[PDB]
């Protein structure tokens, strides 16, 4: 054996502070990381970021694709050109192999 | 469902006692031992214990039931079981 | 991204400067708002990457999992300061300090644009990991626990150290940018087999690839809870965010290549789904559900396809607030009855009312009911493992099936039924527990509105 | 109006004119009374007051214009300054031509919720325009896998080319 | 099996009549075959033999596995009746109570009252509980489940809280 | 400045200076402003340069 | 758990409300951009390419 110290009790925060909202022993200090931890963390982040990101500007230029979109099928139909072709790159450009 | 009370569950336990012919309705009362006063038998006992069962629609286990052998003891069984208290 | 590497440093002065009961309340404020700026890195193009200088870059993969990461921080802080308030204050300071120098690897890690960068800081995040989980578990097993988790990642890391320095002797760089145009086809030989095994299996380790994730649930099990968050949430996405980079430069020969991890991930997924069905540990039967969900990002990032690219990267996103939500419900039990043992206290439904809704919101998440992003991400891979193999439907189709049985399970064992009599210490849910379940499935249930910024650079 | 008829067209509206053939009063008919009198001339008002809020301070957005730089086809070997640009380009005409397939599916889907149970035969030049334009699409890059780039699909394209080329020489 | 031949022979007679009841369903069809019932084993009542009376034992259970109803009525609130545990998810157990806000238990000051007393009673009588249950056990520990009356005055039956306090059957 | 609220400058100054760096690395990164084939133009009358 | 639920709800209205009010006063009074071609000669700002008034001021601030 040895001379150890016995495993303490459990301390239930509420014992001592019936309104404790789990942060700290001390009232005070407990009310003030519960107030940091919800406005910097639902007023703040939640919030505002959630407004920012849904007015985040055409993420991607998703939107300016589909405007570039309608303008070449408008151009491509009224004067008979295909809407796609197959050929990626002008075949003029490539020399094959043989 | 209306409630239950000490009063009310002891007529009834009588009044299903009273109805069986192997009792003698003016010599029944709540402390006559089924065996000792009133002569039944232990078969006659489990067929009283499943019209109790019966009268009041719950189930006594056969470990409690073989225990309840006068009218006063299926009357504190009921109400221990129902929470009445009176 | 100075503007986010300094700031993460000045959190380690702050700590230590902070009067001797402020250090969670500070720590906690001003790590949010370093992860409220985080979202500057939403400034992605649909062509080209945002490159900020010659060290790092950000793009649409590395974008969210920074944000992860930093909103990890102050949910890490929040979910330790309970079981470390007897902590002596010093020791309670550096381990806030294993915290802030884990995210500071970490955000250099997403960013960093040279490979040889990204392996330095990819490894130096185990020095942190390995000190939280030594030092601040409570069990004997915990200093086991450091080795498996320790070695396990040398194994491999050190194979692709040398893989990464013979690359950069030959193709002449490093900088992932100029690999993607001087990219070289690879032929077959046994040369290049390890070569391509190099390279991969250290990722395949930290995810980990049925097999070789026995250190997992090890760790798991003796981790303390905030070494448990950002190991699940963050650190297994290592592996993914390194696979999805370095695929670049092993084709075409991961045609063939994968087969056999295909399988284990596939076959893996079915049997790691089932070893959840019979954990008696409840810290344990999340962390086999988490090897049956990075099962499928493996698969994705190995069938190479626009549409399992875009699956894997929601998958990590939805799994790391998923898996930490589920860690940190388990803690707040584990905080009351001491031990991690899931038949030991049930019906805790009738015992705390809400907490139990935080239980059944988290398993809904679990199992991916449509719309979460945990069910587009799974959705988005299944997609793409169909048209790889018609037959793998059925495969994913079982795992479906027992992806709900132990999600539900683990709720109607802990929540439902009858409240153990003897145990008679369930106090109220604090608000810093409540607090703490919200901030995970609130941001979790909000990307469904908006899921294009988690699905990565193929969206 | 406000999209473009030309690139979403709708063939012209037929609506048949009333014609009752019962004494008793139609319920549509006062109920759509109700819906103007009660919901849309309130709405109709409160929009034009928004209406003229904007007007009052009206600005102006752009599409953006791309110039045309050397595609991949003139960029010499592991020269990254010029392939960076021709990638770039590469990856821009990738995202407005998943757009052009969205069009023509937009016109397809249209079309068959439009014709009711004639959709079959009056939607027979939309499932055409799809049909070739998928073609079009699914030869430039179908199969080019995740890691796609201008290099990838110029290969893709030398393969195809070199087989149509051989077919031609059988014939 | 800790039950005497008498013990089985009644089981056997109710769980025979239950059954015996499932199948006739009309009360007076069940009056009729109770009563055939109950003469055969009035038949056999006095069989002073043990070893013929425990075979006669045995081909009764026998007959009555061949003749069960395969889905025999059963109470509501029993085990396997449609309402069994219905109710345990509004059992709440007191211990819940000492959690309560003090605003909570301001609503009810003369429930807490009342409450408060029942506390200092368990704890004045515990001590005195426990030496009873040790003076009256035997070295080697109990051998049955069975527990002591109280045998003084202003005594409480040893281990009686959470029976005298255990949830009401319909709580809320 | 307060006795109590020195150290909560700490992080915003450390964001402020990060983001100051950040900008002065773009000053070491102009060899192609106003050169790549893609935005090359002419400038303004008034303009310096097209981005700093 | 009353108490979180109508702190949570107090935090989450703090800004959320302002917020709504002052997006919907944005969008009344001050409108969304019209789209325009680009007059000859002319070079937008990077930020002018977006409609959104909430939009160009995120792109113009930050980006
Ligand atoms: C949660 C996440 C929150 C993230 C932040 C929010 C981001 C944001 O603000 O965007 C909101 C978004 C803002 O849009 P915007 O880009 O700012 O508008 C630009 C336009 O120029 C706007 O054009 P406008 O100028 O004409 O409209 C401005 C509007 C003002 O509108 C607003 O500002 C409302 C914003 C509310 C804040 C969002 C909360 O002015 C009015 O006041 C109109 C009042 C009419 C009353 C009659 O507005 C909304 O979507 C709010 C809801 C809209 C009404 C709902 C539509 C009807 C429901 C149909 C679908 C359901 C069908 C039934 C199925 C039911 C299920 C079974
Ligand atoms: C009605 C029936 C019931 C419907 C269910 C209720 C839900 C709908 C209510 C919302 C209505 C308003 C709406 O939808 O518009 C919102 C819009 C979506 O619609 P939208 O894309 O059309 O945007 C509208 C605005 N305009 C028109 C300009 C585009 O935006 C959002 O959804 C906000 C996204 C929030 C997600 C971001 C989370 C915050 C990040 C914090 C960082 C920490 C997170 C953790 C890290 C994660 C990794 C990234
Ligand atoms: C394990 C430790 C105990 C055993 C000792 C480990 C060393 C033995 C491993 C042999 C692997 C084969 C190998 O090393 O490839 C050599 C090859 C040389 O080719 P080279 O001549 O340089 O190039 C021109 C080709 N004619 O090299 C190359 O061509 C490039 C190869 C890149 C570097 C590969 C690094 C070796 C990886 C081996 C381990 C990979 C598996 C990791 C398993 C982890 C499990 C957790
Ligand atoms: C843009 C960056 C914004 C950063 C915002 C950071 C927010 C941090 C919020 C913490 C605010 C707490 O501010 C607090 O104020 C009081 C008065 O000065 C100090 O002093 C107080 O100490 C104790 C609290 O334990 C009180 O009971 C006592 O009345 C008072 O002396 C606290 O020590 C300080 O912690
Ligand atoms: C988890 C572990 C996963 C293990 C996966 C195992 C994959 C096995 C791949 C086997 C194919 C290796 O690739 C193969 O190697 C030999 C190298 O000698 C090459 O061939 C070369 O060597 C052979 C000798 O055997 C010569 O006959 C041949 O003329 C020469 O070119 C082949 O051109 C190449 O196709
Ligand atoms: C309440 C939620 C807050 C979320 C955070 C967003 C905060 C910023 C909100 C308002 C942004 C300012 O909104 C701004 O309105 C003016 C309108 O004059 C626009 O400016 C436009 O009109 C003005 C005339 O007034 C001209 O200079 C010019 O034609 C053009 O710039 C800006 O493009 C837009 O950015």
């Amino acid at each position: 054996r040895w001379q150890e110290d016995p495993e303490p009790e459990d301390e239930n925060l509420y014992e001592k502070n019936p309104d404790s909202h789990g942060y700290d022993k001390d009232p005070a200090v407990d009310i003030w990381n519960m107030r940091v931890v919800f406005f910097f963390g639902f007023s703040i982040v939640l919030v505002l970021g959630s407004t920012f990101v849904a007015y985040l500007p055409d993420y991607r230029m998703q939107e300016w694709a589909r405007r570039e979109a309608e303008r070449l099928v408008k151009y491509r139909e009224a004067h008979g050109l295909p809407i796609m072709e197959s050929n990626c790159f002008d075949p003029s450009k490539i020399q094959l192999p043989e | 469902a209306p409630p239950l009370t000490l009063e009310g569950i002891k007529d009834r336990v009588l009044y299903v006692l009273k109805l069986y012919d192997k009792i003698d309705p003016e010599k029944l009362s709540v402390n006559s031992h089924f065996m000792k006063d009133l002569g039944l038998d232990s078969l006659d006992q489990v067929e009283i214990i499943m019209a109790m069962e019966d009268e009041f629609g719950f189930e006594i286990p056969d470990i409690d039931a073989e225990k309840l052998m006068c009218p006063q003891e299926i009357v504190d069984y009921i109400a221990d079981k129902k929470d009445v208290y009176e | 991204m100075l503007k986010y590497i300094i700031p993460t440093i000045m959190l380690m002065p702050l700590t230590w400067l902070s009067k001797n009961n402020m250090i969670w309340v500070n720590s906690t404020a001003h790590s949010l708002l370093i992860s409220f700026t985080s979202l500057l890195l939403m400034n992605q193009f649909g062509d080209n990457s945002l490159n900020f200088s010659l060290l790092f870059f950000s793009d649409s993969l590395s974008t969210p999992l920074l944000i992860l990461t930093m909103w990890l921080l102050p949910l890490m802080l929040m979910a330790s300061q309970h079981h470390l308030s007897k902590e002596n204050l010093t020791r309670k300071k550096l381990f806030i300090t294993m915290l802030i120098s884990l995210q500071l690897f970490l955000i250099m890690t997403f960013t960093a644009m040279e490979l040889i960068l990204f392996y330095i800081l990819f490894e130096a995040t185990l020095v942190p990991t390995l000190i939280i989980i030594t030092r601040w578990g409570n069990q004997t097993e915990r200093l086991n626990a450091g080795l498996y988790f320790l070695f396990y990642t040398l194994a491999g890391s050190l194979p692709l150290l040398v893989a990464l320095i013979y690359i950069q002797n030959t193709v002449g760089s490093l900088n992932f940018l100029m690999l993607q145009y001087w990219v070289q086809p690879v032929h077959n030989s046994w040369s290049n087999v390890f070569m391509w095994l190099a390279c991969m299996m250290a990722f395949m380790v930290k995810m980990p690839l049925y097999g070789l994730h026995l250190w997992l649930p090890k760790a798991h099990v003796e981790a303390p809870i905030a070494g448990s968050m950002v190991l699940a949430a963050v650190l297994l996405k290592l592996g993914g965010y390194g696979m999805l980079r370095i695929t670049l430069i092993l084709n075409p020969m991961t045609d063939f290549m994968a087969y056999p991890f295909i399988m284990l991930s596939l076959w893996g997924m079915i049997m790691t789904s089932s070893i959840c069905l019979r954990q008696t540990d409840l810290k344990s039967l999340i962390a086999y559900s988490s090897v049956s969900h990075m099962a499928l990002v493996i698969v994705a990032i190995l069938i190479q396809t626009p549409w399992s690219y875009m699956g894997a990267t929601a998958l990590m996103i939805a799994h790391g607030l998923t898996s930490s939500m589920l860690f940190c419900l388990a803690n707040s039990n584990y905080e009351r009855i001491h031990s991690r043992t899931m038949i030991l206290a049930r019906g805790l439904q009738t015992l705390l009312p809400l907490m139990a809704t935080w239980w059944l919101l988290a398993s809904l998440t679990n199992l991916a009911l449509p719309p979460t992003i945990n069910l587009i991400g799974e959705l988005f891979v299944v997609m793409s493992t169909f048209s790889w193999s018609n037959i793998t439907i059925i495969l994913m189709g079982v795992n479906m099936v027992i992806t709900a049985l132990y999600s539900l399970y683990m709720l109607i064992m802990t929540q439902r039924g009858k409240y153990t009599y003897h145990i008679n210490n369930i106090s109220p849910s604090f608000t810093r527990e409540n607090a703490l379940m919200s901030l995970h499935i609130l941001p979790l249930l909000l990307l469904t509105l908006n899921p294009k910024i988690i699905l990565g650079p193929l969206y | 109006d406000s999209w473009d008829k030309d690139v979403y067209p709708e063939p012209p509206r037929r609506t048949p004119a009333p014609s009752p053939q019962t004494s008793l009063p139609n319920p549509i008919t006062y109920l759509t009374k109700a819906f103007d009198l009660l919901v849309d001339r309130p709405v109709t008002l409160v929009r034009e007051f928004i209406e003229r809020q904007h007007a009052k301070n009206k600005y102006y957005y752009y599409h953006r214009e791309f110039r045309r730089v050397p595609d991949i086809t003139e960029c010499q070997e592991k020269d990254v300054l010029c392939m960076f640009e021709a990638e770039m380009q590469w990856r821009r005409d990738y995202k407005v031509d998943q757009e052009i397939v969205n069009i023509i599916q937009e016109r397809l889907k249209a079309c068959q919720q439009r014709e009711g149970e004639s959709h079959r035969q009056n939607c027979a030049k939309e499932l055409e325009q799809f049909t070739q334009v998928v073609k079009a699409y699914q030869d430039r890059y179908h199969d080019l896998g995740a890691h796609y780039s201008a290099r990838k699909c110029l290969a893709k394209q030398k393969q195809r080319m070199l087989a149509e080329r051989k077919a031609a020489k059988e014939a | 099996a800790y039950l005497t031949h008498q013990q089985k022979v009644l089981r056997l007679y109710k769980r025979a009549l239950r059954h015996l009841e499932s199948w006739c369903i009309h009360r007076d069809k069940y009056r009729y075959f109770a009563c055939l019932l109950r003469a055969r084993f009035d038949e056999h009542k006095n069989e002073k033999d043990m070893v013929k009376a425990t075979q006669l034992l045995r081909e009764a259970e026998e007959e009555f596995w061949h003749g069960q109803h395969p889905q025999p009525y059963i109470f509501p609130e029993s085990p396997g009746g449609t309402s069994y545990e219905r109710y345990e998810c509004y059992k709440v157990p007191e211990w819940c109570l000492d959690d309560w806000h003090p605003s909570e238990k301001a609503m009810y000051p003369d429930y807490f009252a009342k409450r408060e007393q029942w506390k200092k009673l368990r704890r004045e009588s515990w001590e005195r509980e426990v030496k009873q249950l040790q003076e009256e056990t035997p070295v080697g520990g109990p051998r049955t489940e069975a527990l002591p009356p109280a045998r003084k005055q202003g005594d409480l039956p040893p281990l009686w809280w959470h029976i005298v306090t255990r949830p009401r059957e319909r709580p809320m | 400045v307060v006795r109590d609220h020195w150290v909560h400058v700490l992080v915003p100054m450390g964001f402020v200076f990060g983001y100051y760096l950040d900008r002065k690395n773009d000053e070491k990164l102009t060899a192609f402003r106003n050169k790549s084939l893609l935005y090359k133009r002419e400038l303004k009358p008034n303009e310096e340069v097209t981005w700093k | 758990d009353k108490r979180f639920l109508k702190l949570l709800r107090f935090y989450i209205l703090l800004t959320g409300i302002p917020v709504a009010i002052g997006i919907t006063l944005i969008n009344v009074f001050i409108g969304e951009a019209e789209l325009a071609e680009i007059p000859e000669g002319y070079v937008p700002e990077h930020w002018e390419y977006f409609k959104h008034p909430i939009s160009r001021w995120i792109a113009r601030t930050f980006f």
